[PDB]
């Protein structure tokens, strides 16, 4: 079907930044598109209907264009009930679809995250199951990617992570990893690697253990 | 003023079959043109678009979904029904119904199309869990290691949320980071919390985890191995 | 298809 996709995917501002986000539409839906902003553990509010009409109640700073494939919201001057995330909707077609979203954060100094691999605890271990957790601490901006890799393999399906919400004084974000294996496979192998890339970091850094050195 | 508001079960077994209601106020399912549709939200992703249905009850599915979900109203109750049949996991997240204005007309003459183009008044959502899970209590390991230090404690295969985790029975706040917890494919959330303290601190560290549902307090004093 | 008060 018909693909609305928003860009940018994620956005830094501050208070007072003007900000413009843009969706594009695989095929022309007129005028039918509509803005909406939804902050952490709310449902999306309606900013702008059928492109570019203001919805009633919501403030002058936003402000919504285009029509056919191409549509901008901006927000004039961005207020702190803005860092939120935004998404645009089509109705023109059926399904009525929804683009993917784009996040919109405080900005602040890239920083690169501290690492950590802490290897399963013997208490789990007996109950025979191996989570290796790995901890990405305090980095900005929020986008990062871990690998594992056991003796040299490239790990996959077999880890989850999430990561908290912006830190409110720091603006920096935490990501941990859970590398999850039977006893028995962890057994079967030595080197539990922890591979981490982001823009604060020069190149990839890497933080492992041998399983059972003494 | 429009008000809606989404009511069903909060966890669902896999295979079964979910009801979803939405009663709302402020319109009629019989005003000309109006719409009330369903939308979802799986926890930290997108939203996604599932349904509507018009007063003059036209009904519209996601094609992805139609052939396990059902929309009806029931314009007497105020009340709109969404029913899912056969759920699974990836099913679980947060459900949505919202209100879809109809063309403003003139002495009854429709003479503006642009107010359908929105969904203008959302419901808070309800979450829905999907799991076939029972009721258990986290088992709690410990997670031990600019010049800082690390360690934490990881809160494993419980169900359902939410579990709470403390340090030093709440005086250890700075450094603290609780990580919300991932649904396992097993069907059982799990989550680690850890904290960092200037790698001269190694003070003690205890993790003060609390699973309400299955009445699990844990209390784990973490350090740095090597006896 | 199209919706339903379409363009």
């Amino acid at each position: 079907a018909l693909q609305l996709t928003q860009s940018p995917s994620s956005l830094s501002a501050s208070v007072g930044d003007r900000i413009t986000i843009t969706c594009r539409a695989s095929q022309g839906v007129t005028s039918a598109l509509a803005w909406y902003r939804q902050k952490p553990g709310s449902p999306p509010q309606l900013l702008i209907y059928d492109a570019s009409s203001l919805e009633s109640g919501v403030p002058s700073r936003f402000s919504g264009s285009g029509s056919g494939t191409e549509f901008t919201l901006t927000i004039s001057t961005l207020r702190p009930e803005d860092f939120a995330t935004y998404y645009c909707q089509q109705l023109h077609f059926y399904p009525h679809t929804f683009g993917g979203g784009t996040r919109v954060d405080v900005r602040r100094t890239v920083a690169a995250p501290s690492v950590f691999i802490f290897p399963p605890s013997d208490e789990q271990l007996k109950s025979g199951t191996a989570s290796v957790v790995c901890l990405l601490n305090n980095f900005y901006p929020r986008e990062a990617k871990v690998q594992w890799k056991v003796d040299n393999a490239l790990q996959s399906g077999n880890s989850q992570e999430s990561v908290t919400e912006q830190d409110s004084k720091d603006s920096t974000y935490s990501l941990s990893s859970t590398l999850t294996l039977s006893k028995a496979d962890y057994e079967k192998h030595k080197v539990y690697e922890c591979e981490v890339t982001h823009q604060g970091l020069s190149s990839p850094v890497t933080k492992s253990f041998n399983r059972g050195e003494c | 003023r429009i008000t809606l508001k989404e009511s069903g079960p909060p966890l669902v077994k896999p295979t079964q079959t979910l009801t979803l209601t939405c009663s709302f106020s402020g319109f009629s399912l019989s005003d000309f043109g109006v719409g009330v549709g369903w939308i979802r939200q799986p926890p930290g992703k997108a939203l996604e678009w599932l349904a509507i249905i018009y007063s003059d009850d036209d009904k519209r599915y996601s094609p992805s979904l139609n052939t396990r979900l059902t929309i009806t109203k029931d314009t007497s109750k105020n009340q709109v029904v969404l029913v899912m049949t056969r759920v699974s996991p990836v099913d679980t997240a947060t459900y949505f119904c919202a209100h879809r204005r109809g063309p403003t007309t003139l002495f009854g003459v429709p003479i503006a199309r642009g107010p359908v183009n929105a969904m203008d008044v959302w419901g808070q959502g309800i979450t829905v869990t999907i799991s076939s899970t029972s009721t258990k209590g986290p088992s709690v390991f410990p997670l031990a290691p600019g010049a800082a230090a690390a360690l934490g404690c990881l809160v494993k295969d419980y169900f359902p949320e939410p579990v709470t985790v403390s340090w030093n029975s709440g005086a250890l706040t700075s450094g603290v980071h609780t990580f919300p917890a991932v649904l396992q494919s097993s069907g059982l959330y799990s989550l680690s919390s850890v904290v960092t303290v200037p790698s001269s601190s190694l003070q003690t560290y205890t993790c003060n985890v609390n699973h309400k549902p299955s009445n699990t307090k844990v209390d784990k004093r973490v350090e740095p191995k090597s006896c | 298809e199209l919706e339903k008060w379409a363009s």
